[PDB]
């Protein structure tokens, strides 16, 4: 029975590095401000041109060029990015109440502490609901439901600019951040999602055969292995690691104070990705048998207007500041999923 | 005997032309113009249903095309049918035995049928479409396609990949039943542009306007984008096809082609490539490829053609003919009606357009989220404000924009293929 | 054996929709009927945040962590239900009660405390003309109250189209009002839709569709058949002619109803009444605390039972040989649009004739498309050689 994971969509700012990220949103505004009406480098800085963007160059000067879009919607977003993954590679040594409001199955009650928990630096906080047992029957009554905190108003104001919870279904024995099919669910809202999963058969046969090595324990996947394909070029070219990927046992995340001109290196790999000029691809291949995840999702208001009361009593019970939040039911379509072959 | 082959997963391929038509066919500032008279029938004839009382100088020669009447039954042995206008309350009736209908006529109207509703939103609704078609189909296009939504305006913002985009990157077309509709990766004029990597990062990101204040009122009851997904050098039949793409919301579709490909006559009755059927399109002038629809759609026409003397506004139109309207053609209304509501015709031309042998579709898997955040929202519209790169209009109206990101899925590729044994 | 796929572009049968207001009853009404319940979820309340009923089903507390009993004459061994949220023990208590109470009352007084087909579609439109209340049936789903079905109705023609997209499909607006949702029941606004076969029996709380208001609902479909062979090759049957199960639902086979069938009758057979929120066996009534007070343990159990297949049940139901499903794809915009919001509400106020005097609220009013998005039908269909 595949799990699910949900994500927040608001990082922290981890304590060891809080005075780091407010000169960066110090700096921000600076820039911002001036296109439209203390390690970290100043100089990579926000320009009006494509029509606006950021220039990147060799640890000489000399070689630059241009990241640039059609709007500063595009270009800000990006450019603050940039910045807080330049800063987040310092510190900590990788060192580190809930949005899940409540939990629910088929009258049982169900908390945090029966989820795994971790975090992942662009998606947030996020919990795996990592159930064990087995799907009874379809209907709701027979499968999860989750109460939700939209946090609306603490968002990071530049990093990320979607209000709403990230959904990712997924197997067993699989991180959810490659391959994510990630469905996406509205506050103020109550999101039924019916899952059903296809099978194919046919390669890499369930990590026996051909590979290129992977840098997390995890069922084999073609995603995985590009990621960590591209990780090692990274890592060969410029002796650092991105930090959007995992870190081999030798290496060191990129960041200005140490690696001048990482964003030269980690840019024009990734211009390799968009033209598809890297051998990874060739190098992996798919699983000799796969699955995936097709959702079939109704959503309606909640709470209603009347029973609005309660939700403001279930907010006071927790002590939380304050529709700002949202409801998920989770379904098992069918008990149907068969395997496609020859 | 024929074998079904199959295969399934991600493969580098044209990424599919997308189409995108704001839901109002027209800037109501700019086509108003012609339809003031129209509108203010319409407000008394508003007037006269929902609050009698308060009932100048109208004109009638628009009702006399089609008057509505309220017809009721409640009486059997005596029904009355009655005109809403040149006329113990003054209300009109909205009981279960009540209807209302529109008055349809020909032949210096000695002959006449009523096109029948139960609801005054639908009758108001349909008579209102039916007049204003009237008064369209009179306007030439070149200038017809100058008073419905710019590219310049609507398209705000644009990225494929990480290449930039923007308006006239797209290819225009006038779809008569919603104005201008733009065309991305169409495959007809260049080469068409390839995906290479599933998810998001590698889609194609749009930021539109829907400048909901400047709608036409009585015609775009929906307020959204209507959009569509189809293969290179197709015509986008976007009124059935189409997707809605809501406002205030970053919508998010996940794109898996799912081809199904046949042989052909030796064994099964499907047309290759359209040169053999009995009627000619008259989308020629597109340049597109063959598809049943088109056929369907030129059957339609040419049955207008031959039995009214004129063509329907919301379909092309052979060199020689003209579109039908009130002062030309006074029994179009009546002729068409006809042809509309009959399923004989809809049989006999399902009859006479073979269909294609690729049926090719793209299973769509629709996301959304609200964009954008309220943390975000005073600097975002700054933003977009302030590089609209025109010179007027400089309040970018928060309520009206939207956000699309359509992708390759996962697996990105199905197809089913048939095969001699 | 073989398998071979088949398309037809040819004039289709339409599906029968079934439509479900998500509140089960006008809760004007059922008041009358739940004050004596909602006094003591009102003193529950209060006391946490500041008694028949709260007898027979206390609320305990177990140091705040609180939950309630479901236990049974030989008190040693029973069941209890506890709750890290202490309010969401109301709820979860209050929906017992609730169905425990609605459970009891007859049918033919519950149909006329919910829903009528005239008050909940405000207009109804089909391939060019009008519909309305006397085009769909009434379907009494004990979870939400009254739905209607079209294109479902005995002994005339089953409608048919024979052209594409939203101007030749279903199309209805929906009136679904908020003030009447019962406050003490935590749920959505909106309404249920499914679309099944007229054969088909619609699980509609289960696998149903929703709808939300201020919303233009648009579910363009294309119809897939498959078909397979029987047990010389594989296992399933045709229609239910040969499990030893009975099909209580009035309604052709399939594999649901034999589960749900079947687990009927085990419950039936154990402790002597029917499941409420299913159809009703022919020899068995509804179970609630007037007839069967220790009803909910022997439920609980035989539940427990069931998930772990020791009913037997889930080994010797079958599959069905052959299906339709009808592949979705949903979409929403926003309607009615600011500018058509000032003459479309009047006139929908209108159209609803007696019932209001007042002005519709956007809010309150829902628009739904089905309607086939091309008429293009796939068949896959088995043989042996
Ligand atoms: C009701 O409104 C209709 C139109 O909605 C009025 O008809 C219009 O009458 C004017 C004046 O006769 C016509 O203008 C003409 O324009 C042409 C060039 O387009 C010009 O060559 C002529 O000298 C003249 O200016 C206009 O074409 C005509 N429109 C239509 C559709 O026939 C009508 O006057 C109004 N009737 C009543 C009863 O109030
Ligand atoms: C997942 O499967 C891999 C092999 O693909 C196995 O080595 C590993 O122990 C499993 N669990 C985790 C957490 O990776
Ligand atoms: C179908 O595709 C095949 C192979 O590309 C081609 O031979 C045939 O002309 C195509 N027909 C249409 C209508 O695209
Ligand atoms: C269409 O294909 C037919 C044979 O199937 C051929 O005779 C004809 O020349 C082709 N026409 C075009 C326009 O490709
Ligand atoms: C179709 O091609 C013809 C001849 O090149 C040209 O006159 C016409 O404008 C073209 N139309 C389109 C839509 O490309
Ligand atoms: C229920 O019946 C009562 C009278 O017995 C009537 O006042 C009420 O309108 C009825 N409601 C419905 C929905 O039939
Ligand atoms: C159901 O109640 C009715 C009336 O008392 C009667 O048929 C019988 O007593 C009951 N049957 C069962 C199975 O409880």
């Amino acid at each position: 029975l595949p799990l699910v994971t949900l994500c927040d969509g608001n990082p922290r700012r981890p304590s060891p590095v809080l005075r780091h990220l407010e000169l960066l949103d110090e700096f921000a505004r600076e820039n911002i401000d001036s296109l439209y009406n203390f390690h970290l480098d100043r100089e990579i800085r926000l320009q009006r041109l494509v029509r606006v963007g950021f220039r990147l160059c060799n640890s000489t000067g000399g070689d630059c060029f241009y990241r640039g879009y059609t709007s500063g919607v595009a270009a800000v977003q990006d450019w603050y990015h940039f910045h807080y993954v330049d800063i987040l590679a310092l510190l900590p040594a990788a060192w580190e109440g809930h949005f899940v409001l409540s939990c629910s199955y088929d009258g049982l009650d169900c908390q945090a502490r029966q989820f795994r928990t971790f975090h992942h630096p662009t998606y947030g906080s996020c919990y795996t609901v990592d159930g064990v047992w087995t799907a009874q029957r379809p209907g709701i009554t027979h499968g999860v439901g989750l109460v939700l905190r939209v946090e609306q108003q603490p968002h990071l104001p530049l990093l990320s600019t979607l209000a709403g919870i990230r959904v990712m279904v997924h197997g067993r024995n699989h991180t959810p951040f490659l391959g994510h099919h990630s469905f996406s669910v509205r506050p103020g809202t109550e999101a039924t999602i019916s899952i059903r999963e296809d099978e194919v058969h046919r390669c890499t046969a369930g990590g026996e055969g051909v590979e290129v090595e992977l840098l997390h324990n995890t069922s084999y996947t073609r995603q995985a292995c590009l990621v960590s394909c591209f990780q090692q070029l990274m890592v060969e070219t410029c002796s650092c690691g991105y930090y959007l990927h995992p870190l081999p046992a030798g290496a060191e995340y990129c960041s200005s104070a140490r690696h001048p001109a990482w964003g030269h290196c980690f840019y024009r790999l990734y211009q390799d990705l968009e033209t598809h000029r890297l051998p990874c691809t060739s190098r992996c291949p798919r699983p000799c048998r796969e699955s995936a995840f097709k959702l079939s999702t109704g959503t309606s208001r909640w709470p209603s207007a009347k029973s609005a009361g309660w939700t403001l009593a279930t907010l006071g019970e927790q002590g939380l500041p304050h529709s700002s939040l949202a409801k998920i039911n989770i379904v098992y379509q069918e008990l149907n999923y068969r395997s496609v072959e020859e | 005997e024929v074998s079904v082959s199959l295969s399934v997963g991600f493969k580098t391929m044209d990424f599919p032309a997308v189409t995108i038509c704001n839901a109002s066919p027209f800037k109501y500032s700019k086509i108003k113009h012609l339809l003031k008279d129209l509108d203010e029938l319409m407000e008394a004839v508003l007037e006269r249903i929902l609050a009698p009382e308060l009932s100048r100088n109208l004109n009638f020669s628009i009702w006399n095309h089609t008057p509505l009447v309220l017809i009721d039954e409640r009486n059997p042995h005596h029904p009355m049918v009655l005109d809403l206008f040149g006329d113990a309350s003054e209300k009109i009736c909205n009981a279960h035995g009540c209807k209302m209908a529109m008055r349809l006529c020909s032949l210096n109207r000695t002959q006449c049928t009523f096109r029948n509703f139960t609801s005054a939103t639908q009758a108001l609704t349909e008579w209102y479409i039916l007049q204003a078609t009237n008064i369209f189909a009179q306007v030439p296009q070149q200038e017809l396609v100058e008073m419905s939504y710019p590219g310049e305006q609507m398209i705000l913002a644009c990225l494929f990949g990480a290449e930039p985009c923007n308006y006239r990157n797209f290819t225009s077309i006038f779809y008569p039943h919603y104005g201008n509709c733009y065309i991305f990766n169409w495959g007809m004029t260049e080469k068409a542009l390839p995906s290479a990597n599933p998810g998001t990062e590698f889609g194609l990101k749009l930021i539109l306007d829907i400048g909901q204040e400047d709608y036409v009122p009585f015609l775009a009851s929906t307020a959204g984008v209507r959009l569509m997904l189809h293969e290179q050098r197709s015509y986008p039949f976007i009124r059935d096809e189409g997707i809605y793409a809501m406002s205030g919301t970053e919508t998010s579709i996940g794109v898996l082609v799912d081809k199904l490909q046949r042989m052909g006559e030796p064994y099964s009755p499907c047309t290759v490539n359209g040169s053999e059927v009995p009627v000619q399109n008259f989308y020629s002038d597109y340049n597109t490829t063959y598809s049943i629809q088109a056929c369907l759609r030129s059957c339609f026409q040419d049955h207008m053609i031959r039995n009214c003397n004129c063509g329907h506004y919301l379909y092309p139109l052979p060199r020689g003919e003209k579109y039908c309207n009130n002062r030309d053609f006074p029994d179009w209304a009546h002729c068409y009606s006809d042809l509309q509501m009959s399923v004989a015709q809809r049989e006999t031309c399902i009859g006479m357009c073979k269909e294609s042998c690729n049926d090719t579709q793209y299973k769509m898997t629709i996301s959304m989220a609200d964009w954008p955040s309220e943390a975000s929202e005073d600097w975002i519209f700054h933003v977009l404000s302030q590089e609209r790169d025109q010179s007027t209009n400089i309040t970018l109206s928060r309520k009206g924009i939207v956000k699309l990101n359509i992708y390759f899925q996962e697996f990105n590729y199905r197809t089913i293929e048939e095969s001699a044994a | 054996v073989s398998v071979s796929i088949k398309v037809h572009f040819r004039k289709l049968d339409f599906p029968a929709v079934t439509i479900c207001n998500i509140n089960p009853y006008k809760y004007s009404t059922v008041r009358h009927l739940l004050a004596d319940l909602e006094q003591e979820t009102r003193e529950a309340l209060k006391s946490l945040y500041g008694p028949r009923f709260s007898h027979r089903i206390p609320l305990l507390i177990f140091d705040q962590v609180v939950g309630f009993q479901l236990c049974s004459n030989d008190t040693s061994d029973c069941a209890t239900y506890t709750f890290s949220s202490g309010i969401n023990a109301i709820q979860e208590w209050y929906k017992l009660h609730y169905m425990n109470i609605m459970a009891q009352v007859p049918l033919e007084k519950k149909i006329n405390m919910s829903y009528s087909a005239e008050e909940l579609l405000v207009t109804c439109f089909f391939d060019g003309v009008s519909c309305d209340a006397r085009n769909f049936t009434l379907f009494h789903h004990p979870m939400h109250g009254n739905c209607y079905t079209f294109n479902n109705r005995e002994n005339e023609t089953i409608l048919s189209t024979s052209m594409g997209g939203s101007e030749y499909g279903l199309q209805v607006i929906l009136y679904i009002n908020e003030e009447e949702y019962n406050p003490f029941l935590v749920s959505s606004t909106g309404a249920k839709v499914i679309i099944h076969r007229q054969d088909e029996y619609p699980f509609v709380e289960d696998v149903g569709t929703e709808i939300e208001t201020a919303m233009v609902t648009s579910i363009g479909m294309h119809l897939t058949e498959s078909f397979k062979l029987s047990e010389p090759y594989s296992q399933c049957t045709e229609d239910g002619s040969d499990v030893p199960i009975r099909n209580i639902y009035n309604a052709a086979y399939s594999l649901q109803i034999c589960l749900h069938s079947c687990f009927q009758t085990k419950m039936v057979e154990k402790c002597g009444c029917a499941q409420y929120s299913q159809p009703l066996p022919p020899a068995a009534n509804y179970c609630n605390y007037q007839q069967h007070p220790n009803w909910m343990y022997c439920y609980y159990q035989l539940h427990r039972a069931f998930v772990q297949e020791e009913l037997g049940c889930q080994s010797v139901c079958k599959e069905a040989c052959s299906f339709k499903e009808w592949t979705l794809t949903t979409s929403l915009a926003q309607w009615p649009s600011v500018v058509s919001e000032k003459w479309l509400l009047p006139v929908l106020t209108w159209d609803q004739g007696r019932q209001v005097n007042k002005k519709l609220n956007k809010t309150d009013l829902a628009k739904l498309l089905i309607f086939y998005k091309d008429l293009n039908q796939r068949s896959i269909m088995e043989s042996p050689a």
